[PDB]
């Protein structure tokens, strides 16, 4: 998936 | 600290009697179902979420929530891109998605519906206000960046 992710 | 936006995380899971109708086998696999309860399921959602992920490790997650939530990996796949990629807000996502028994929750800060992504493209002062008022400034900048970056 190329959605970056974070928090 | 604080913000207001804490009353669509605060949703009481004994609420929300378990399995909610809008969970269906197209959504969730079979483990999903062996939950006890709303609660011990929100719980285990919340250790995945808590776990370890980089910035390029969306397959990792999707494959654990998968494996110990059963959660299929399209639908987290779909969930993360209305998240703009904020885990934080994926409890938010099936809190409201099983109260509102509404798939996705139509009017949930920090989740983007279709309709919010017309009104970004929109050009129009007032689709913007009401953007801007419901994710707030700094997710409709992220959520430009996304479409800039052609990742929608």
């Amino acid at each position: 998936i190329r959605i970056p992710i974070f928090n | 600290d604080f913000s207001n936006e804490d009353i669509y995380d605060n949703i009481d899971p004994d609420t929300i009697s378990f399995p909610p109708k809008i969970a269906t086998t197209d959504l969730f696999l079979p483990l999903f179902f062996h939950f006890g309860s709303t609660r011990q399921f929100m719980d285990k959602l919340h250790e995945v979420i808590s776990g370890d992920y980089e910035p390029s490790q969306a397959e990792k997650l999707v494959q654990d929530l998968c494996d110990e939530t059963g959660i299929r990996k399209n639908f987290s796949t779909s969930i993360l891109t209305c998240l703009s990629g904020d885990l934080m807000v994926f409890p938010r996502y099936f809190l409201n998605m099983f109260k509102d028994n509404v798939n996705p929750p139509p009017n949930v800060p920090g989740i983007w519906t279709h309709d919010d992504d017309e009104s970004l493209k929109s050009n129009d002062q007032e689709q913007i206000r009401k953007l801007v008022k419901k994710h707030g400034t700094g997710r409709m900048e992220m959520r430009k960046r996304f479409f800039e970056k052609d990742l929608l």
